[PDB]
């Protein structure tokens, strides 16, 4: 696949993402950033590619607006005598690497990427485009938990015989992990089959495909359909019980089970899941704040990571009031952190790594425990290495403080102390930076008292354990 | 969307790693999830063929995220190959994870009881993964399950084995099929000679069969009489092959003794027998043997043809083999009903003629015939496959004047049958052993020669014949092309059930089977290299293509089967 980039001089060649039969997929480096290339040998010159190339020119233009969809951007029929290429934006992970990358996702963050898919259909919808290939592998978050729906592949052939699936392979099997997310509805017997490579989609297909996606995210990973019981299902000899019933969500299991329904007339609008489970699956904090302040982020607009953590602490009074109230609330907190986590690592100026020093010191108190030491714990320690002396010291400052507030120790934090804590801001006890030394000086007394009610907290609860 | 954190290095995640990392910190291995780049290795590790020696690295992995690999049921058996039994404490440990895991598909669950699993908590554990399975599957499996009676304890049966009994008291169908394949093994010779304690311990297990039997109710003796009936029948075809065999003449000097003897009631008792459920299909119920119908193969072993008397008053037509060890093609025709079963898993119907095999001792059984004329003789008195269809088979609206659909099957079980030729390696490739349907249907006869013998130079690599080419068509036909597609398609859902074809060959390493028996320790190791399981997806499709261009340009294949035809000219 990279043989292919020598050609293209506006990306360089990084790393494969993939190689199946239709379509190889690589990631290369272009002016804009990283983009995800799918090439298309073109064997066969003969093959009306122009036909599908102004497909998917008009796919870009149906789908410029849509905020929660990602259209191939670009789309070039003779890029090299021998391929043709599909370029679109790169985004940092795939739903299907997603579930297994720390920190886990919780509960808030699962509804949260739940909700944005079920956006993302109905914004599809709305727009005129149809997926037809929606899989978790295809549903894209990024580093603020944001989902994309990407790699509009509308060259695939819609309808595949059921009597010959054989001849599915390179349309809808390229990744080899027979996982299933097409429509029930799709496959067709095979007296009618032996231009359904682009029969006209209907909604409740993508709704069907939405239900597979939406079900690999609460299944830990776990497929919901194998080409087996997925083709057991359109026949009636397969149902997904155990993948179903591993939904431990009843709110989630609920909206997923009516989504990848086999007859198409049971299967709603976008619209109408996001209505019919607004306040049970997904809390009301996710449309009216969550929703339309994050779209501000995935806008064509780009906020730098330093812009990013101002905006944040412009609004975070606005932030904690719109999400705790005046006061379940902390629910929504959860995904309120990974905002300002994702920028920490990229912060450029020395007034934003302050500010983001602040964010943190303001959200802490509001965060569950398990939250303070999985997402914010890992960051602070970051900036404790930033090449501004102020910001080393504030880092100390703000980890001694953010500490102290830990009342319980995860159970995967048990050790975090001796191995993280104290092993992380040991090397600022001897900082060349006078301010770095103060700042250590100042609460090197606070950070071992902190430590001392961690592991006396630890021991008690092994000893009410062991009493168990 | 332009992602700050796209090329920075995961905080939250490192921080895990430090503290996962610390020897400080006690195996806490129930509440780990891999990673994401654990779980592609991972996946990499549970995916691998029984054949491949697993790395040290991967069984502590494995343990040290044992609480995670409980959600895969297939890794069971990997996780479980990679447990040190001799550390007790890692042992414990190892039966403890073994309870909690997923229960495993029945089609893996064969694995664990090959001789590789000794731990007696792990057998019983594997007699219950079994024990899940439905009797329409073991009847599939029967025959792998008693020759993996070659790995269990002895002592238990002199004193997993319960489970397999208890089946078949309660269905007759299994009971057929488990009782020849038990009496086989009782009377192999070869098996007294070379592991007495076995051959012994096959007495033991015909002997043990008949003691369970022997303490059920009335109804289940009236099984067990209609056992002791079939034995007398296959004892009475034997010894009328023996008198049919020593008369020293012409075909039919011997078809006529063979019918008389078959119609002498009174002698041979074989014209009215007692009702028996027949030996080749336990499911058929017989009330005797056609005397009239009874002929000799002109085959060097002049096989019986043989017209069963049904319940029904029908006719139920079988095979009786005499001189032949039809134990090979019992095990390999089950390799093929198997195929044939996990296409059909997948919708893929490539329309296979499996045709049933039963070996009624080491040396001769029953075999159902299935209608079919010998491309010899298609080839002698029509010239073309066409023409042979054309005959048989005529459609107007059809491709190449054959019905569409009469050429659809044709084109699925030629692709069907020249998959699986491949995958087994089929040698003895003469006009003799290809046999061709009215229907379309293609199926393989004479398997003499298998697991790559061929005594011809040069032998081409597919079973892909100028006429079978030429019967869809050509190499500009709409079906060669179908033919080559349906081709690739079986080779990527075999491919990905190599596994399956690995576990059951692995059972059969103690099973004489002369292509098996000739390179035991390699008859698993065989198959895995007919999967190609080292190639990807592309690789194999290109394979694949190329193998048809080495297998049609093979223009010695021809020259061969000229002088073949010379050598029986002569011989008839
Ligand atoms: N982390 C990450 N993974 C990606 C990215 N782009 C693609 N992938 C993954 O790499 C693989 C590429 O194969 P795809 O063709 O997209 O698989 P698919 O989504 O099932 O097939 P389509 O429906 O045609 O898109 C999938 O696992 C994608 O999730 C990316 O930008 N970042």
């Amino acid at each position: 696949v990279e043989s292919y980039f020598s050609d293209i001089h506006d990306f360089e060649y990084d790393k494969s993402l993939g190689s199946t039969r239709f379509f190889k997929v690589a990631r290369a480096k272009h002016r804009e950033g990283l983009v995800v290339v799918k090439v298309f040998a073109i064997q066969d010159p003969t093959l009306p590619l122009t036909s599908y190339k102004q497909e998917l020119e008009e796919l870009k233009i149906r789908l410029n607006s849509a905020q929660n969809c990602l259209p191939f951007q670009k789309a070039s029929e003779k890029a090299s005598e021998k391929a043709a290429m599909l370029f679109r934006q790169y985004v940092r992970d795939n739903l299907y690497d997603r579930i297994s990358t720390r920190p886990f996702l919780n509960n808030i963050e699962k509804r949260w990427i739940a909700f944005q898919i079920l956006t993302a259909v109905d914004q599809a919808h709305k727009s005129g485009v149809r997926h037809g290939d929606i899989k978790t592998e295809n549903v894209m978050v990024t580093s603020w938990n944001w989902v994309l729906l990407t790699d509009f592949a509308s060259f695939k052939p819609t309808y595949l015989p059921e009597d010959n699936p054989a001849d599915f392979n390179y349309f809808f099997d390229t990744s080899r992990r027979r996982t299933c997310y097409i429509a029930p509805e799709r496959f067709v017997d095979g007296g009618m089959f032996a231009q359904r490579t682009r029969g006209e989609l209907k909604r409740a297909m993508d709704i069907f495909s939405a239900g597979c996606v939406i079900a690999e995210l609460f299944t830990e990973g776990v497929p919901l359909f194998d080409l087996s019981q997925l083709l057991a299902y359109r026949n009636g000899h397969f149902f997904p019980e155990q993948v179903l019933n591993k939904i431990e969500d009843h709110s989630i299991r609920e909206l997923v089970t009516q989504m990848i329904h086999r007859e198409p007339d049971k299967r709603l609008e976008a619209e109408d899941y996001l209505k019919q489970q607004r306040g049970n699956a997904f809390p009301e904090i996710f449309y009216t704040f969550l929703q339309p302040y994050m779209a501000q982020f995935a806008k064509e607009t780009f906020l730098s990571a330093d812009e990013r953590i101002l905006v944040i602490r412009k609004d975070l009074g606005n932030i904690i009031h719109n999400l705790c109230g005046h006061d379940p609330k902390e629910n929504g907190l959860v995904i309120l952190v990974s905002v300002i986590t994702s920028c920490l690592q990229t912060l450029k100026y020395c007034d934003s790594k302050l500010a983001a020093l602040e964010l943190i010191l303001h959200l802490a108190p509001r965060l569950s425990v398990e939250i303070l030491l999985d997402r914010i714990t890992p960051y602070l320690l970051h900036f404790s290495n930033d090449s501004v002396p102020r910001v080393r010291a504030e880092a100390l400052r703000t980890l001694t403080k953010v500490l102290a507030l830990v009342k319980e120790v995860p159970r995967n934090d048990i050790n975090i102390y001796p191995e993280y804590i104290l092993p992380g801001i040991a090397h600022l006890a001897q900082d060349d930076a006078t301010i770095v030394r103060l700042a250590y000086a100042e609460n090197i007394a606070l950070l071992a008292e902190t430590a001392l009610r961690f592991l006396e907290l630890v021991q008690l609860k092994n000893l009410n354990m062991e009493n168990d | 969307v332009p992602d700050p954190q796209m090329s920075m290095e995961n905080l939250v995640e490192s921080k895990h790693h430090k503290l996962a990392r610390s020897l400080r910190s006690g195996p806490s291995d129930h509440d780990l999830k891999p990673n994401a780049a654990t779980r592609d290795q991972l996946n990499i590790i549970v995916s691998y063929p029984p054949t491949k020696q697993l790395t040290y690295e991967e069984q502590d992995l494995v343990w040290k995220f044992r609480y995670y690999l409980t959600n895969q049921e297939k890794a069971l058996t990997k996780f479980l190959k990679c447990v040190n039994w001799d550390l007790p404490q890692e042992a414990k440990q190892a039966l403890e994870l073994l309870g909690k895991w997923k229960p495993m598909d029945v089609e893996d669950s064969l694995e664990l009881l090959s001789s590789h699993y000794t731990n007696p908590t792990v057998r019983r554990y594997a007699v219950a993964r079994l024990r899940q399975a439905d009797d329409e599957d073991l009847l599939m499996y029967l025959l792998q399950l008693v020759q993996a009676l070659k790995y269990e304890n002895f002592d238990d049966i002199k004193n997993l084995c319960t489970f397999l009994i208890s089946r078949a008291c309660k269905n007759s169908t299994l009971a057929n099929y488990l009782y020849w394949y038990v009496i086989v093994e009782c009377e192999d010779q070869d098996t007294q000679q070379r592991d007495p304690k076995t051959h012994e311990m096959y007495l033991n297990v015909m002997r043990r069969f008949s003691q369970a039997l022997l303490k059920g109710d009335k109804s289940v003796r009236v099984m067990r009489s209609l056992l002791a009936a079939q034995q007398t029948f296959v004892d009475r075809l034997v010894h009328l092959m023996k008198a049919v065999q020593r008369e020293s003449g012409n075909r039919k000097k011997k078809n006529e003794r063979l019918q008389a003897l078959l119609g002498d009631n009174e002698k041979m008792n074989l014209s009215d027998v007692e009702l028996i459920p027949l030996p080749l299909e336990p499911q058929v119920k017989i009330r005797g043997i056609i005397p009239e119908t009874a002929t000799l193969f002109k085959s060097a072993l002049m096989p019986a043809q043989l017209f069963f008397k049904t319940e029904d008053g029908g006719k139920y037509p079988v095979i009786f083999k005499h001189g032949d060890d039809l134990r090979q093609d019992q095990l390999i025709l089950q390799i093929i009903s198997l195929m044939d079963k996990l296409l059909r898993k997948e919708n893929l119907d490539l329309k296979l003629t499996p045709y049933k095999v039963l070996a009624t001792s080491t040396k001769h059984g029953f075999m159902q015939f299935i209608q079919s004329v010998p491309v010899a003789e298609v080839l002698d008195t029509e010239g073309s496959i066409q023409n042979f269809f054309r005959k048989y088979a005529p459609s107007e609206n059809g491709p190449n004047g054959i019905s569409a659909e009469v050429m659809d099957t044709y084109v699925k079980s030629c692709a069907g049958y020249c998959v699986i030729t491949y995958i087994l390696g089929v040698g003895d490739r003469h006009l003799d052993n290809l046999l061709l349907t009215k229907t379309g249907k293609l199926f393989h006869i004479d398997f003499g020669y298998i697991l790559g013998r061929d005594p011809k130079p040069l032998p081409p690599p597919m079973k892909l014949n100028k006429e079978m080419v030429e019967g869809m068509g050509g190499t500009q036909s709409e079906q060669y092309q179908e033919f080559r597609k349906q081709c690739y398609t079986a080779f990527l859902h075999l491919r990905r059930y190599s596994n399956l074809i690995l576990n059951l060959f692995s059972l059969m390493v103690d099973a004489n089977i002369p292509d098996i028996a000739l390179e035991p320790d390699k008859t698993v190791k065989k198959v895995q290299d007919k999967f190609r399981l080292d190639l990807s997806d592309e690789e194999a499709v290109h394979y694949m293509q190329s193998l048809i261009d080495e297998s049609v340009h093979a223009l010695f294949a021809a020259v061969v089967e000229q002088i073949h035809k010379f050598a029986q000219y002569w011989r008839k």
